[PDB]
RNA sequence: GGGAGGGGAGUGAAAGAGUACCUGAAACCGUGCGCUUACAAUCCGUCAGAGCCCUCGACGUGUCGUGGGGUGAUGGCGUGCC
RNA sequence: AUCAAACUCCGUGAUAGCUGGUUCUCCCCGAAAUGCAUUUAGGUGCAGCGUCGCAUGUUUCUUGCCGGAGGUAGAGCUACUG
RNA sequence: CGGGGGAUAAGCUCCGUGCGUCGAGAGGGAAACAGCCCAGAUCGCCGGCUAAGGCCCCUAAGCGUGUGCUAAGUGGAAAAGG
RNA sequence: GAUUGUGCGCCGAUAAUGUAGCGGGGCUCAAGCACACCGCCGAAGCCGCGGCAGCCAACGUGUUGGCUGGGUAGGGGAGCGUCCUGCAUCCGGUGAAGCCGCCGAGUGAUCGAGUGGUGGAGGGUGUGGGAGUGAGAAUGCAGGCAUGAGUAGCGAUUAGGCAA
RNA sequence: CAGGAUAACCGCUGAAAGCAUCUAAGCGGGAAACCUCUUCCAAGACCAGGCUUCUCACCCUCUAGGAGGGAUAAGGCCCCCC
């Protein structure tokens, strides 16, 4: 079928706005020195080196 | 110590020393005029009777004239092509009671 | 200009109404009445200016004529078919309070300040009450002959 | 107001307009409204003239 | 009907002294 | 900084004139600031109407005044246009 | 890609008793859905009903009184037809 | 209101009525309801007096006064008959 | 005991979504019915005060007084705004034209030679003449942009994986 | 199953109305019909229920009226293997 009318813009930003995305947590791992913030699903690849960091 | 004042058919509540808005009379500014009265109240005392109020005299001074808020009207039925304009605003006077 | 009540200069009072051997009707009347406030000669419909009430001893309300069998009281949860109904009897013998909650809830206005306002009403229905504390006032119902 | 303010202080509003028009004073429903807000022994005082130039019986036939 | 005799019945309202429009 | 693109410093009256380059409105999409709403049945306005906030005067800490503005908790009324 | 008479330019702005749309303001006055006729009934001509002006201007309307003819309501039958 | 067509049916149709209204008419009254009752909008006023209808609360005004009826929620659906 | 006439009454009573045939709560300690009496609320009606307009009389070179002031189609009269022009004038790189505000003003279509930001090159008043001179709707047309929407799909009948 | 109150019906005591009558005061029996009794949902039931155990303490700021910000305990959440 299709809609009948437009709907309030109210309505329209009040139903946009749940669509959105999560940041993801964080970890302090040290390797050659520095620290730096990796995912804690990566710690063992940032341990052993077998991840690129920029 | 206040009493009650007649004025264009209609009557205000004041006290000494009050300012109210009062519908246009003839008078020149600066003068003062005469009025009615309607009650007095003096303390636990209070004055009904007609002849006692028709003595009593309120005396006021006539401050400045002024003009209230314009209003737009409009005349409107549906489905008729009538449409009506119209404005209008009425015209005021401000005093201030010296005594009663 | 008329007078208008300002922020803070409302007040309230405790009141107590016995409901002894007493007509239904007159009760929620006075009831109503004393909720609204319109004794009070500070009255403005867009603020409520309502007092306190107690009402004690609701199972011995009096009802006149044969209401005992032949006036229901109705209502239906919403889904087909479930329209069940109850008399007054049984409804006294059950919940002595309920029908005084009805009938005042019904003797007030169905907008928002009544539904604030129902918040206003205790109804009980033994002789004694916890609210000794604040000192309630007895009022009776009377008549100003004219 | 006046209705709540009269039967308050004991007497009908309509026996109280009664009253006004048979003593003839002529104020305004404004002006006793605010004068019962702020002056109760005004407004009781008034109601006592009132309930003086009462007739004998609002029941005659006269 | 139940419809039909409803509004001619009602029309015996003393406000309206007995004649309205539509019976 | 790969570029695209941008910031300083200069050109010029202006760069709110930077080849997408006069003057730049409405639908449209914004960020910041003030008020209000999660027990509610609204052709979405009006008449009343507390609180809060901004402001103009006189008087002092905030209180009135022939004072203005924005918000509006709450009551009455209310069946689009051709 | 369309056939109970193909497509393009022109006659050509083909023609409709038919459906649709026609915008800035105020002051004064203010209608009918009736009769007659019609290759006529959802069309249209005339009359009545409105407005502006010109001319005679109470000749308009209500009440009282007076002079007037009708054949209904009713009622009646050896007064006629049943 | 007085009539015809109709099954003395229709919110049916066709007539006549110095007849009312709506159509081209807001307010108030009967819950809502153009055709019913009162009442004809030049504009402003935080003033008085009233028609129709109402005066337990919703909702403004009398749980008015005096004399009588009601046992049926008749009040707040209708006939032959008992 | 019966027939007589009267006011109230009872039975005769039964269709489909949820009491639903007093508006609700509720009312026979009538707030139900009949007859008298006294009061009150109740509109844009009338009265009171004030502003404007039309017709008419009086006297006057506009004061007073008497009536009226709703309208669809329709008739008559009187007006606002925009452009180009004849004539006579004034403004303007010490900032002219549009745009966006504040403050105000006329009974209307609206107005401000009153003030703030943007801009850079022509405008206003008075009195005449001429208009392609005034939008909301015709399933109107040219250009730009809203929702469904970050939803469906990403166009087969084989299928990729690994080291560099 | 069992219990409570009922429709149709069957009754006991009884004047109006010296008698009689299940009635106008009262008291009783009487069904897959109604209410508890069976299973499940259920304190967003705004009267927002009830009984228990755990921690019940560290700062800063605006200006001391409250509010905001930071650091903690009880607990919870994110990620991980299922
Ligand atoms: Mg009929
Ligand atoms: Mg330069
Ligand atoms: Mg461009
Ligand atoms: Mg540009
Ligand atoms: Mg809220
Ligand atoms: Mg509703
Ligand atoms: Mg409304
Ligand atoms: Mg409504
Ligand atoms: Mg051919
Ligand atoms: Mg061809
Ligand atoms: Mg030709
Ligand atoms: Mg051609
Ligand atoms: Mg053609
Ligand atoms: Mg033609
Ligand atoms: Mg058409
Ligand atoms: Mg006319
Ligand atoms: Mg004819
Ligand atoms: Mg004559
Ligand atoms: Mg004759
Ligand atoms: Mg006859
Ligand atoms: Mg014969
Ligand atoms: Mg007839
Ligand atoms: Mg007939
Ligand atoms: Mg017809
Ligand atoms: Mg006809
Ligand atoms: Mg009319
Ligand atoms: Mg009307
Ligand atoms: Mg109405
Ligand atoms: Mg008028
Ligand atoms: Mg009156
Ligand atoms: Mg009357
Ligand atoms: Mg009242
Ligand atoms: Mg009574
Ligand atoms: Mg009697
Ligand atoms: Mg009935
Ligand atoms: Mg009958
Ligand atoms: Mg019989
Ligand atoms: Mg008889
Ligand atoms: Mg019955
Ligand atoms: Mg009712
Ligand atoms: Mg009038
Ligand atoms: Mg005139
Ligand atoms: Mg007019
Ligand atoms: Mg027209
Ligand atoms: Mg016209
Ligand atoms: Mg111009
Ligand atoms: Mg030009
Ligand atoms: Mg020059
Ligand atoms: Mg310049
Ligand atoms: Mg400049
Ligand atoms: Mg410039
Ligand atoms: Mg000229
Ligand atoms: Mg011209
Ligand atoms: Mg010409
Ligand atoms: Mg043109
Ligand atoms: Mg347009
Ligand atoms: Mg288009
Ligand atoms: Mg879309
Ligand atoms: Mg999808
Ligand atoms: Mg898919
Ligand atoms: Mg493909
Ligand atoms: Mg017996
Ligand atoms: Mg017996
Ligand atoms: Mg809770
Ligand atoms: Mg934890």
């Amino acid at each position: 079928a299709v809609p009948k009318r437009r709907m309030s813009r109210a309505n329209t930003r009040s139903r946009r706005a749940q669509w959105k995305a999560e940041a993801p947590g964080l970890v302090t791992v040290s390797v050659a020195g520095q620290q730096r913030k990796v995912p804690r699903r990566l710690l063992k690849a940032a341990r052993l080196g077998l991840v690129d960091l920029d | 110590t206040y009493a009650i004042v007649k004025t264009g058919g209609k009557q205000y509540k004041v006290a000494a020393g009050d300012v109210v808005k009062v519908e246009k009379l003839d008078s020149e500014p600066g003068a003062s005029v005469s009025l009615p009265v309607a009650l007095v109240v003096d303390g636990a005392n209070v004055t009904s009777k007609a002849d006692d109020l028709a003595k009593v005299a309120v005396t006021a001074e006539v401050l400045e004239h002024t003009k209230g808020p314009k209003i737009r009207i409009h005349k409107f039925k549906n489905k008729t092509g009538y449409h009506k304009r119209q404005g209008h605003r009425q015209q005021l006077t401000v005093l201030k009671v010296t005594g009663i | 200009p008329t007078y208008t009540p300002k922020a803070g200069d409302t007040t309230r009072s405790w009141y107590v109404i016995d409901a002894s051997d007493v007509v239904l009707g007159r009760l929620a009347s006075a009831a109503a009445t004393l909720l609204r406030g319109k004794h009070k000669p500070t009255f403005t419909p867009n603020v409520d200016g309502g007092d306190f009430v107690i009402v004690i001893n609701a199972d011995k309300i009096a009802v006149s004529g044969d209401k005992l069998t032949k006036k229901f009281a109705y209502r239906h949860s919403g889904y087909p078919g479930g329209l069940r109904k109850r008399t007054i009897g049984e409804l006294l013998e059950k919940h002595p309070t309920r029908v005084v909650e009805n009938a005042i809830i019904g003797m007030l206005p169905h907008n928002k300040l009544g539904r604030q306002i129902q918040k206003k009403l205790k109804v009980y229905a033994g002789p004694d009450h916890p609210h000794a504390a604040q000192q309630p006032i007895p009022f009776e119902i009377k008549q100003v002959a004219q | 107001r006046i209705n709540a303010a009269a039967r308050a202080n004991d007497i009908t509003y309509n026996r109280l307009i009664q009253g006004l028009k048979a003593a003839g004073v002529e104020v305004d429903r404004k002006n006793l409204a605010e004068l019962a807000v702020s002056d109760p022994a005004a407004f009781t005082a008034l109601v006592d003239v009132a309930r003086a130039a009462l007739p004998e019986d609002v029941n005659a036939p006269s | 009907a139940k419809r039909g005799r409803k509004k001619r019945d009602r029309k015996h309202s003393k406000a309206n002294h007995g004649k309205r429009p539509n019976a």
